């Protein structure tokens, strides 16, 4: 079984004591969305989790603890149906699934390698 | 001369930019802009970005 970048995150946030200083500031530009995109991809745990909004926040910190990437750059946009990236670069969208009833949307995460050429959120809107 | 600086805790890259490095570690700075400072591995000898104040720099 893999190891996880949602229980890595999940664990720290609950100990939230770590044995390393906080790394420097620095800000999100396109090369670095697309690294982490890839480096999460690899790494596990990420790829079809639930969303909720308390899940991307500790994700999203544990991003700026680990790498120091100010927590504001996860944004996607608003339903119904698929939820695209803001910020170009990041190759995660939010998908509906069906809810295996309720009727709030479910979605999960998804990587999609079409999000490093494809703006969809620009090429869908106009914000 | 070469700017040395010794790890003093672990730091794993996410990116092919920035250099991962294990406390203990001796690396050469190459550039000192701001708070992310290029670096070359002396181990590996491979190159990239690393958080300044995981380092220490010694000598002269």
């Amino acid at each position: 079984n893999a190891d996880s970048a949602w229980l890595e995150a999940q664990e720290e946030e609950e100990v939230g004591f770590p044995v390393r200083p906080q790394v420097p500031l620095r800000p999100m530009t396109y090369k670095a969305a697309l690294d982490i995109s890839h480096f999460l991809k690899e790494k596990g745990g990420l790829e079809g989790l639930i969303w909720s909004q308390r899940r991307q926040e500790i994700l999203d910190l544990w991003i700026y603890h680990t790498q120091g990437y100010f927590p504001d750059w996860q944004n996607y946009t608003p339903g119904p149906g698929i939820r695209y990236p803001l910020t170009f670069g990041w190759c995660f969208k939010l998908v509906p699934v069906e809810p295996e009833d309720a009727e709030k949307e479910v979605l999960v995460w998804r990587f999609d390698s079409k999000l490093a050429f494809h703006h969809m959120a620009r090429e869908l809107h106009p914000e | 001369e070469d700017i040395i600086v010794v790890a003093l805790y672990d730091y794993v890259s996410w990116s092919p930019d920035d250099l991962s490095f294990q406390k203990g570690d001796q690396m050469v700075v190459l550039e000192e802009s701001g708070e992310w400072w290029k670096a070359r591995s002396l181990a590996t000898r491979k190159e990239g970005y690393i958080p300044s104040n995981y380092v220490a720099r010694v000598d002269s």
